[PDB]
């Protein structure tokens, strides 16, 4: 719908698979039971990632008021 | 050898057995051999054994008094059987027509088994549904699709639709075939969160927990 | 950069090199030529970015190396336009190429040779030469069955297959198929490559069928073809050519033999009254007779009765008439033998004298 | 000990617009119904639903990790 294709168009891109859903912990643990470091490295990277963006603030700029207060 | 049928009936039962309480009024069938119309059509009218359905009446005009002197299914049982036996039966919604057909056969009390035991039962609607999935595959739909006149045809009733379905059938089973083709553990690094990162983590979780009242990391 | 060549050494090369130029060279230098002067050899390149065409002319008069890139169509027409024996003088004047002939003067814009795209070097894997004649027959015999625009892009090209002393080429639509095999006279290891249709058109055009042998080299991702001093190199579209051995009819037991010309004339005439979309003609075979017929919804009809050598049972079969006319036009021969199975199978067709080429078209259900 | 050993680190919401499917809150509620301590949202070249992300993280006891996905040259 976004890309502007009709369902039965052969030139429709098929870039995605049915597996791309919210698999559980265990389902991912078995998908990669050959690479356990890969699972463990998610927990590790999650710990490294700690952002605190600005919330609840305000920022006015100013104005050419001479030597006078903004108030005044 | 391909045998085309279209059966006009005294309406249907909408609940339970679609054949219970109903009988056949008209049989209009055309013979199609090597995709050509021979003209050896089976067109008979039958005994109603009941009232013609108001719906069916509006479809192509049929009154009970017209089908009174006309013979019953018993008079043309063998005749119609031999006409279709050992051939292809192309039908619209096979469950409906076959149900009526076998129903009449059992009414004769000649122990007659279902037509599917001695004949190849094929619905053309199912073919159209496979070709055009989720599209209207009605006779008039396909008629318009394959460029056909259904308005200037003298045959009113079964034989009309049979002829039309034959042209649709040819259109679907054209044009051209396709070519059969298709056809250890090792190491690898774990990066442990630094003390700086751990502190940021702790502080970030503090915020979640203090504001939200929960922590699953920690639940 | 300077060189001087005679018009008549340039003309056949120039014509041939200008063939691949066509399809909308967005990158403007594709409409131009690559000149390298070194030795007494100017080299030409004509390219569509996927394939490349090389020509040499010998330099008998004074020459000096150097390179630039001149506009190809315009330059070709000027040369073709000049009279026979006209003296062309090349000499680079800084950022212009000057082309003189005696008293006429023309100046070309210059883009640097260094901007011309370079395709990677590769090496040969299997190697052969063959008479031009054999290459000519091979292409001509099968070109008509090329796919036009297919989603199965691998069918937009021709499989060349070597083994022992047999090359067999095949090209198809997914509907009909033409095959030709020729002797090459050298034992060859097995390789399979599909050259893109525009490629095969150009290659077809460079063959005059003459005396210089043609020498072809095939690499991992490319093909190179030398006939004398002209060299064409294309890329291959990579693989999974479906198994043509599978589609072949499995011993067609009925034979139908007839005069190629007569037969072809009758089908051309019958074709006029068949279906727009499906090209539908209906065929009856019977004891020593062939009946061709053609239908349309307005009841217009062509009908032919013909005397046909044929032993076997009565049957009827329809097909796309354009595709069968295409084969009868490629069949430049005395007799055809047509080998059938039934109304609903593909049929194999050959020259009644050579099994070397085989043609198989599918049936239509009309 | 803590117990979860996995969190999803590449996921698109509908806010990627080129792709993604489920809305923001429903995606956060699934993560939590799955007993996950975190969930990274990596919408395509934007942070448009970051305010909704933060509100859903807070609500579910989930720690927000900031990302965006790109096409590079």
């Amino acid at each position: 719908i976004h890309d502007g294709f009709t369902l039965d168009d052969p030139k429709r891109p098929r870039n995605y698979s049915p597996q791309q859903y919210m698999r559980s912990e265990e389902e991912m643990c078995e998908l990669f039971a050959d690479i356990p470091e890969a699972l463990a490295n998610t927990v590790e990277i999650a710990k490294r990632c700690n952002v605190t963006v600005r919330l609840g603030e305000y920022f006015l700029p100013q104005f050419p008021t001479g030597d006078m207060s903004t108030e005044d | 050898r391909q045998i085309v049928l279209d059966t006009e009936t005294t309406g249907m039962n909408q609940i339970g057995a679609h054949y219970e309480g109903h009988k056949i009024i008209e049989i209009g069938a055309v013979e199609v051999v090597n995709r050509r119309l021979t003209g050896n059509n089976f067109h008979v009218y039958l005994k109603p054994d009941r009232l013609v359905d108001p719906e069916a009446f509006g479809v192509h005009g049929i009154a009970d008094e017209f089908l009174l002197d006309k013979p019953t299914f018993a008079e043309v049982a063998d005749e119609f059987m031999d006409y279709i036996r050992g051939a292809e039966l192309v039908i619209h919604n096979a469950a409906f027509d076959i149900g009526f057909m076998d129903y009449e056969f059992s009414l004769l009390k000649r122990d007659i088994p279902k037509t599917n035991t001695f004949c190849k039962v094929t619905d053309s609607l199912a073919v159209a549904r496979k070709m055009f999935p989720g599209k209207r595959n009605s006779l008039d739909a396909l008629c318009a699709r394959y460029e056909i006149d259904n308005s200037k045809r003298t045959l009113h009733g079964a034989l009309l639709d049979a002829q039309i379905l034959a042209e649709v059938y040819l259109a679907m089973t054209g044009g051209q075939l396709s070519l059969p083709l298709a056809m250890q553990a090792s190491k690898l690094r774990v990066v442990f969160a630094t003390d700086e990162e751990i502190a940021a983590h702790e502080a970030r979780l503090d915020l979640v927990q203090k504001k939200g009242g929960s922590c699953l990391w920690r639940a | 950069m300077k060189f001087t060549v005679e018009r008549e050494h340039l003309l056949k090369p120039l014509q041939q090199v200008s063939g691949p130029l066509g399809g909308r060279p967005t990158l403007p230098i594709l409409g131009n030529l690559l000149l390298q002067v070194a030795d007494g050899t100017l080299s030409l390149t004509g390219t569509d970015l996927e394939m490349e065409m090389v020509a040499r002319v010998a330099l008998v008069q004074p020459h000096e190396p150097g390179a630039t890139t001149v506009p190809a169509r315009k330059f070709f027409d000027i040369c073709r336009g000049l009279p026979e024996g006209a003296e062309i003088a090349v000499q680079l004047e800084g950022e212009r190429m000057l082309v003189r002939s005696g008293r006429s003067r023309f100046s070309l814009s210059t883009l640097p040779a260094a901007d011309f795209p370079n395709l990677d070097d590769w090496q040969s894997e299997v190697e052969f030469t063959l008479p031009q004649a054999t290459m000519k027959r091979l292409i001509e015999a099968t070109q008509f069955s090329m796919a036009h625009q297919d989603v199965r892009y691998y069918l937009n090209g021709m499989l060349f297959e070597t083994e022992g002393e047999e090359l067999r080429t095949v090209a198809t639509d997914g509907h009909r198929l033409a095959v030709c095999s020729m002797p090459i006279g050298q034992s060859l290891p097995s390789h399979s490559v599909i050259v893109p249709r525009k490629g095969v058109i150009e290659l077809m055009r460079m063959l005059d069928g003459g005396d210089n042998p043609l020498r072809v080299q095939i690499g991992s991702n490319n093909i190179r073809a030398h006939v004398g001093d002209f060299i064409f190199t294309s890329k291959l579209v990579d693989g999974r050519f479906p198994d043509y051995r599978r589609v072949l009819p499995k011993n067609p037991d009925k034979h139908l033999e007839a005069g190629c010309d007569l037969l072809k004339q009758a089908f051309a005439r019958a074709a006029i009254l068949s279906n727009e979309k499906f090209r539908g003609v209906r065929l009856y075979v019977s004891e020593n007779q062939l009946k061709i017929t053609a239908n349309n919804p307005e009841q217009e009809e062509a009908e032919e009765i013909l005397d046909v050598t044929y032993s076997g049972a009565e049957m009827e079969i329809g097909f796309n008439v354009s595709y069968v006319l295409d084969v009868l036009n490629a069949l430049k021969c005395e007799n055809v033998r047509m080998m059938l199975t039934d109304s609903v199978s593909s049929v194999q067709i050959e020259d009644a004298a050579s099994q070397s080429a085989a043609y198989v078209v599918m049936p239509m259900r009309l | 000990m803590s117990e979860p050993r996995f969190v999803h680190l590449r996921v698109h919401s509908d806010y990627s617009m080129i792709d993604g499917l489920a809305k923001t809150a429903p995606l956060v509620k699934k993560a939590a119904a799955l007993g996950m301590p975190a969930l990274a949202i990596t919408d395509f070249t934007n942070l448009c639903g970051l305010v909704k992300f933060y509100g859903a993280g807070h609500g579910a006891g989930i720690k927000p990790i900031v990302g965006a996905d790109f096409n590079v040259q």
